[PDB]
C-alpha cells in the first residue's frame, strides 16, 4: 500500500497550493493593516512633511487603493463629482438584466 | 451622544461655507465637529471600504476560484458584511451610521455590473477552453494516426469536422480555427499519412472570416509546398525506419 | 530628445549588424553609420547601447531558450572584435569566473549563480567558439565542463582550489619544466 | 570566411536541384 | 514514434 | 557614491578599499577576508624583495593592455591591491585577477577601430569625467574619440595605428608615434 | 423534480436560492430560445466578438456536453483496456 | 487629527485612482471631474488644509505629468479657475509658470516613452514570431497578430501595426520557401 | 520456523509488484489532473498564446487523449462528423453476439 | 508600468543665504 501515503502526499499538496492562494489574500490583508498603521501613527499636522512621512503616506494610500477595481473607483468617483431609478437606467445602458444576466433582445435588437 | 453631536453640529451649520472653511484652517474649528466635512469623510470611507477590500479581493478570487455564480453570491455578502465592519473600526467611524452605510452601498449597482460580467466571462473562457481542448484531442486521435490519415474519407472528415465546429459553435472563433488547422496540418506532414491527406484535404473549402476558400489558399501557397514537401520527407523517413527494423531483425 | 535620438539610431544599427548578420559585410564604426537627420551624431555609447539592448530583446523573446543562445552567438560572430557584443559577453565571461573565484574564497558556492547560468547556456550553445573568444578564462571553462558534463561535485573542486592556493613561485618554475617535458613525452 | 564560401556555393545548388525534384515528385 | 522530426536549418536573424 | 574618486584622494587605503570592495560587490564572506587577514602575511621584507620582483615580472609577462599600459597612479594603486591578495591568498592568480579587475573598472581602454589598430591607448576613468557625476566619464570617451578620428582624418599620413593616448599627471594626450601632432586634453 | 432533490443533497440548510433557481432556469431558457433566433451566421459573428459570451449559446455548449461525456468514457474505457492487457 | 488623516487617505485614494489611469486621464471628463472635485473639497470640509489642498495638488499633477495621457489633461485643467488662499487663480497660476513648463515637458515625455515603449512590446511580438525554429509556427503566430490586431482596429489600414505585420508575413513566405529548401535537401 | 517470514516477505514482494502495478493506474491519474490543472491555469484566448502556452495547452490535450483507444476514438469521431438497429447492426458487421462473443456461425459462411 | 520615471538632473548645492 505504498500508492496511499504517496497519494495523500499529493493531496496534501494541492491543498497546500490551495493555502497558497489563500496566503496572497491574507498578505493582501496583512499589507493594508500594516497601511493603516501608517496612516494612524504618521503625523498629517502642519503638511510640512518629511520624505520618509510623504513616502509612508504614498504607500498606504497605494496599498488603500483598488487595483482589480480602479478603473470603477474612477468612473464612479467621476459620476459623483461632476452629478432605484439610477440604477435600473445605468443597467438598461449596460444591456444587463436584473438578475445581472446579459440582456440579448436589446443587444441583438439590429439583428431581431 | 449623537444628539448633543447633532446640537453642536446645528450651531455650527450657521455659518457660511468661507468663514467655515476659515474656521477649519484656524484651531477655532475641529475637524469632527463639522458636520458636512464629517459627512463627506464616512461617505468616502464606506465606499472605500465597499470597493477596495471587499470587491478587489472578491474580484483576485473570482478570476481563479468562483466554480458558479452562488458560491459568488455567499462569499460577497459575508466579505460585505465583514469588511464593512474591520474598514470602519480601523477608521474612526463606527459601522452603525447613515452616512457610512450610504457610501457603503454608493456604486453598488455598476459594482455588480463589473462583478458578474466578470464571472461571466470567466465562465466563458472556461467553456471556450474546454470546447478547444476537446476539439484538440478529437483532431489529435484522427490526425495522428498514419493509418487513419491513410483512409480515403480522412480528409473529407476533416472538413467535415472543422464545417460542424465553425456551424454549431465548437473551435469558438475563427482565429482559434485558424490554428486548430494548421496545427493539424502541421502534424498530418508529420505522421507518415499527410501526403495523401493532403493531396485529399487541398481542394476541400473551408468557410474563414474573410470568405469562403480551399484549405490551399488559407494555407500559403508556399507554406503548402513546405508542407508537402516535409510530409513526403515524413512518408520516406518512416518507410526508411520500418524497413531498417526489418532488416536488422 | 535624446530618447527620440537613439530611438532612431539604434534602429539604423540594427539594419547595419542584420546586413553583417546576412553576410553584407559592412563596418560597425559609428562614423560610417548613416545619419538621417533624425538621428544625431553617433556618439559611440550608443554602440553599446544597442548590444545590451539587442541582449535584453533576445532575452525577452518568446522563441525558445535554445534559440536565444543561437542568436547571441550570431550577434557576437558579426563584431569587430571591439564590438560591443564581444565586451558584453566577455563582461559576461569575466563576471562568470568573479562568481567561480568568490565561490572558491567563500569555500561554498552561492546560490541561484546568476552569471554562471548565463555563461554555461551561451557556452552550451557553443564551447568552441566561447572558448576561442575568451582564453583565458580556460580554467573557468573546464570548472564548468567539469561541474556539468561530468559529475564531479562543484564542492570537491571547490575546496581542491581552496587548498591549492599556494603559487611558491618556484612551484610554478617546477610546474613549467614538468609540463614541457609531458608535452615532448606524450607522443 | 573561403571555407564558409565555398560550403554555401555547394549547398545552394544542391538545395535548388533537391528542391526542384522534390517538387517535381510532389 | 510515428511523429517524424522536422530537419534543423541554419537560421538568419530577421526584423519587420 | 563614487569609488574611482575616493580610491585616488586616499591612496594609502587601497587596500582596505579592496577588502569592501570585495564584501560589498563580490560575494565574499567577512569572515573569510577576516580570517585570512589574521592567519599568514607573516613572511616578512627579504621575501618583499622577491615580492617587487615578482610584481614587475608579471607586468611584464602580462600581455594585456591594460596591464602594460597602465596609467601612472593606477600603477601605485594596482601594486597595493596586488601585494594584498597575494598576501591574503598566496594565489598569484587571484592577485592578478584583482589587479586586472580594478585596472578595467578604472580605465577605459581606447583600441584602433582596424583589423588591428587595437590598444591606442589606456586613460584612467576620472581623467575624461566631466562633471561631478562619475558615470559620466562616457561624455568625455566620445570627446577623445571624435578628437582621435578628427586627427586621423585631418592628417592622412596618420593612420590608426600610428596613435597613441597616454596620461601624465592631469593631462590627457593624445599624439602621433612622431611628435609633430599632440593634443592635451586636461580635466 | 431533480432541481429540489439536488438542493436537499448538496446543503443540509440556508440555500434561499431555490425560487431564484428556477427564476435562473426560465431565464436560461428564455436566453437560449433569443439566440436561437439569431441565424448560424449572426450566432458565429456574436461568438467572434464579446457578445454572445459562449455560455449562452445553447448549440456550442450542447456540443461541448456532448464532446466532453464521449471523451471521459474514452478515458475510463482507456484505464480498462490498459487494465485487459 | 485622526478625522483629518482619514479625509487626506479617502482624497488621495480616490484622486490618485483616477488620475494615475491614462484612460481614464485622456477623457475630458477628467480635467472637469478634477476641477470639479477640488472644488467640493474645499467647499464640503474634505481636503482640510488649504495647505493639504495644494499637497494634494501638486501631487496629482506630478502623477498626471508621468503617465500617458497625462499632458492632455494638463492642456485641459491648466485654464481651470481655483480658489486656495483669498485670490482665486487658475491652475496655471496656482502652479508656478516655469513650474507648469516643466510639468508640460514631463507629461510629453512621459507620453513619447509610454508610446515607444508600445511599439517596442509590438515589434518585439512580431519579432519573436519571425525568429521562430519553425517557420509554420511564425505563420501561426502571424496570424494571432493578426487576429488581435483585427479585434482592435478592422477599419483602418496601412497603420504601422499594420505594415509591420505584413512585412513579417512576407518574411515569414520567405522562410516557407527556405524551409521548402532545406526539407528537399534533407530529404 | 524461518521458513515462515521469509515466505511473508516474498508475499509482501508479490504484494509490492501489484502494487506497483497500482501506482502506474495512479500516476496516470494524477498526470490527468495535473493537465487539466494546465487547462485551468493557461488563457489560450487574444490567439497571441505565447510558446509556453501552446506547448502546455498541447501537452495537457496529449494526456486527456486516450493512446489506447486511440483508433476506437478516431474512428468514432470520423463516424459521427460523416454521418438498437444502428448498434445491432454494427455487432452484426462485426460478427459478434449479443453477449459481445464471436458470432462463429457468420464469420464461417462459406463453411 | 503606467508611470515613466522622470530623468535625472544633475545634482547642485544651494543655500537659502
Amino acid at each position: 500500500a505504498a500508492a496511499i501515503p504517496i497519494a495523500i502526499s499529493g493531496a496534501q499538496a494541492i491543498s497546500g497550493q490551495n493555502a497558497q492562494a489563500k496566503m496572497i489574500a491574507a498578505q493582501t490583508a496583512a499589507g493594508r493593516r500594516q497601511a493603516m498603521e501608517i496612516m494612524r501613527q504618521t503625523n498629517i499636522q502642519n503638511a510640512d512633511l518629511s520624505l520618509q512621512a510623504r513616502s509612508k503616506l504614498e504607500e498606504a494610500s497605494a496599498e488603500l487603493t483598488s487595483q482589480n477595481m480602479q478603473k470603477v473607483q474612477a468612473i464612479g468617483s467621476i459620476r459623483a463629482a461632476i452629478g432605484v431609478t439610477e440604477g435600473q437606467f445605468i443597467r438598461e445602458a449596460n444591456m444587463v438584466t436584473e438578475n445581472y444576466r446579459r440582456d440579448y433582445q436589446a443587444i441583438f435588437a439590429q439583428q431581431l | 451622544r449623537d444628539l448633543a453631536d447633532e446640537r453642536s453640529n446645528e450651531i455650527i451649520r450657521k455659518l457660511t461655507p468661507e468663514q467655515r472653511r476659515e474656521a477649519l484652517n484656524n484651531g477655532t474649528l475641529l475637524y469632527q465637529d463639522d458636520p458636512y466635512a464629517m459627512e463627506a469623510l464616512r461617505v468616502k470611507t464606506g465606499r472605500n471600504a465597499a470597493y477596495l477590500v471587499d470587491d478587489d479581493v472578491m474580484q483576485k478570487i473570482k478570476e481563479g476560484v468562483f466554480r458558479t455564480r452562488e458560491e459568488m453570491e455567499e462569499y460577497r455578502h459575508s466579505r460585505l458584511q465583514e469588511g464593512a465592519k474591520v474598514y470602519a473600526e480601523q477608521f474612526g467611524i463606527d459601522p452603525e451610521d447613515v452616512d457610512y452605510q450610504r457610501g457603503f452601498n454608493g456604486d453598488i449597482t455598476e459594482r455588480n455590473i463589473s462583478l458578474y460580467g466578470a464571472h461571466d466571462n470567466f465562465l466563458s473562457q472556461q467553456a471556450q477552453k474546454g470546447a478547444i481542448m476537446n476539439s484538440r484531442v478529437e483532431l489529435n486521435g484522427v490526425l495522428q494516426d498514419p493509418d487513419m490519415l491513410r483512409r480515403p474519407d480522412s480528409a473529407d472528415f476533416f472538413e467535415k469536422y472543422i464545417d460542424n465546429g465553425l456551424v454549431t459553435g465548437a473551435i469558438p472563433s475563427d482565429a482559434q480555427a485558424t490554428q486548430l488547422i494548421s496545427q493539424a496540418f502541421s502534424d498530418a506532414s508529420s505522421r507518415a499519412g499527410g501526403a495523401d491527406f493532403l493531396m485529399r484535404v487541398g481542394d476541400k473549402k473551408v468557410t474563414l472570416n474573410g470568405a469562403t476558400t480551399t484549405y490551399r489558399e488559407l494555407i500559403g501557397e508556399e507554406q503548402w509546398n513546405a508542407l508537402m514537401v516535409t510530409a513526403q520527407r515524413s512518408q520516406f523517413e518512416t518507410d526508411a525506419k520500418l524497413n531498417e527494423q526489418y532488416r536488422l531483425k | 530628445d535624446d530618447s527620440m535620438k537613439s530611438m532612431n539610431k539604434l534602429d539604423v544599427i540594427d539594419k547595419q549588424f542584420q546586413k553583417r548578420i546576412n553576410g553584407e559585410w559592412v563596418s560597425t564604426d559609428f562614423k560610417d553609420m548613416p545619419v538621417n537627420e533624425n538621428t544625431g551624431e553617433f556618439k559611440h555609447s550608443d554602440m553599446v547601447n544597442y548590444a545590451n539592448k539587442k541582449l535584453a530583446e533576445i532575452d525577452s523573446m518568446d522563441i525558445p531558450d535554445g534559440a536565444k543562445d543561437a542568436m547571441k552567438l550570431k550577434y557576437l560572430q558579426a563584431d569587430s572584435k571591439d564590438g560591443a557584443f564581444r565586451t558584453a559577453i566577455g563582461t559576461m565571461v569575466t563576471d562568470a569566473g568573479q562568481e567561480w573565484s568568490a565561490a572558491v574564497i567563500n569555500g561554498k558556492l552561492p546560490e541561484r549563480t546568476p552569471a554562471m547560468d548565463a555563461l554555461r547556456r551561451i557556452r552550451n550553445a557553443d564551447p568552441q567558439l566561447i572558448a576561442a573568444l575568451y582564453p583565458d578564462q580556460a580554467e573557468l571553462f573546464l570548472t564548468m565542463d567539469m561541474m556539468d558534463k561530468q559529475g564531479i561535485d562543484p564542492q570537491v573542486i571547490l575546496d581542491a582550489d581552496r587548498l591549492t592556493v599556494k603559487r611558491s613561485k618556484e612551484q610554478r618554475f617546477e610546474d613549467d619544466k614538468a609540463f614541457e617535458s609531458a608535452l615532448n613525452a606524450s607522443k | 570566411e573561403l571555407l564558409s564560401k565555398v560550403w554555401s556555393e555547394n549547398q545552394k545548388k544542391l538545395e535548388e536541384k533537391a528542391r526542384e525534384k522534390a517538387l517535381a515528385d510532389v | 514514434f510515428g511523429g517524424s522530426s522536422d530537419e534543423t536549418d541554419t537560421e538568419g536573424t530577421e526584423v519587420s | 557614491a563614487d569609488p574611482q574618486l575616493i580610491a585616488a584622494l586616499y591612496p594609502d587605503q587601497a587596500e582596505l578599499f579592496l577588502t569592501m570592495d570585495m564584501m560589498d560587490k563580490q560575494g565574499i564572506d567577512p569572515q573569510v577576508i577576516l580570517d585570512a587577514d589574521r592567519l599568514t602575511v607573516k613572511r616578512s621584507k627579504e621575501q618583499r624583495f622577491e615580492d617587487d620582483k615578482a610584481f614587475e615580472s608579471a607586468l611584464n609577462a602580462s600581455k594585456a593592455p591594460e596591464i602594460a599600459r597602465m596609467p601612472a597612479s593606477l600603477r601605485e594603486s594596482a601594486r597595493k591591491i596586488y601585494d594584498s591578495v597575494k598576501y591574503r591568498s598566496g594565489n598569484e592568480s587571484m592577485a592578478m585577477e584583482q589587479m586586472t579587475k580594478f585596472l578595467k573598472e578604472s580605465t577605459y581602454t581606447f583600441t584602433g577601430d582596424d583589423v588591428d589598430g587595437d590598444t591606442v591607448g589606456v586613460i584612467p576613468k576620472n581623467m575624461m569625467q566631466v562633471n561631478s557625476d562619475p558615470k559620466s566619464w562616457e561624455q568625455g570617451r566620445d570627446i577623445l574619440e571624435e578628437a582621435r578620428k578628427g586627427i586621423i582624418a585631418s592628417n592622412p599620413w596618420i593612420t590608426n595605428k600610428q596613435l597613441t593616448m597616454y596620461s601624465q599627471g592631469d593631462s590627457i594626450y593624445l599624439m602621433d608615434t612622431t611628435g609633430q601632432v599632440r593634443v592635451r586634453y586636461d580635466k | 423534480l431533480l432541481d429540489t432533490i439536488g438542493r436537499f443533497a448538496k446543503a443540509g440548510a440556508d440555500m434561499y436560492t431555490a425560487k431564484e433557481q428556477r427564476a435562473r432556469d426560465l431565464a436560461d431558457e428564455r436566453s437560449n430560445e433569443i439566440i436561437r433566433k439569431l441565424t448560424p451566421e449572426q450566432r458565429r459573428e456574436a461568438l467572434n466578438n464579446g457578445t454572445l459570451l459562449y455560455q449562452d449559446d445553447p448549440y456550442a455548449m450542447e456540443a461541448l456536453r456532448v464532446k466532453t461525456g464521449r471523451n471521459a468514457a474514452y478515458l475510463v474505457d482507456d484505464d480498462v483496456m490498459q487494465k485487459i492487457k | 487629527q485622526q478625522a483629518q488623516k482619514g479625509a487626506i487617505m479617502n482624497s488621495r485614494v480616490e484622486l490618485n485612482g483616477v488620475l494615475q489611469d491614462p484612460d481614464m486621464l485622456r477623457r475630458p471628463d477628467s480635467a472637469d471631474f478634477f476641477e470639479k472635485y477640488i472644488d467640493n473639497g474645499l467647499v464640503t470640509g474634505a481636503i482640510p488644509s488649504d495647505a493639504q489642498a495644494t499637497q494634494l495638488i501638486s501631487q496629482a499633477f506630478s502623477d498626471a505629468s508621468s503617465r500617458a495621457g497625462g499632458a492632455d489633461f494638463l492642456m485641459r485643467v491648466g485654464d481651470k479657475k481655483v480658489t486656495l488662499n483669498g485670490a482665486t487663480t487658475t491652475y496655471r497660476e496656482l502652479i508656478g509658470e516655469e513650474q507648469w513648463n516643466a510639468l508640460m515637458v514631463t507629461a510629453q515625455r512621459s507620453q513619447f516613452e509610454t508610446d515607444a515603449k508600445l511599439n517596442e512590446q509590438y515589434r518585439l511580438k512580431i519579432n519573436s514570431a519571425l525568429n521562430q525554429e519553425d517557420p509554420r509556427t511564425a505563420w501561426e503566430m502571424l496570424q494571432g497578430i493578426k487576429a488581435e490586431l483585427d479585434k482592435v482596429q478592422p477599419d483602418e489600414q496601412m497603420t504601422p501595426q499594420r505594415e509591420w505585420l505584413i512585412s513579417a508575413q512576407e518574411q515569414v513566405q520567405n522562410q516557407m520557401n527556405a524551409w521548402t529548401k532545406a526539407q528537399a535537401k534533407a530529404l
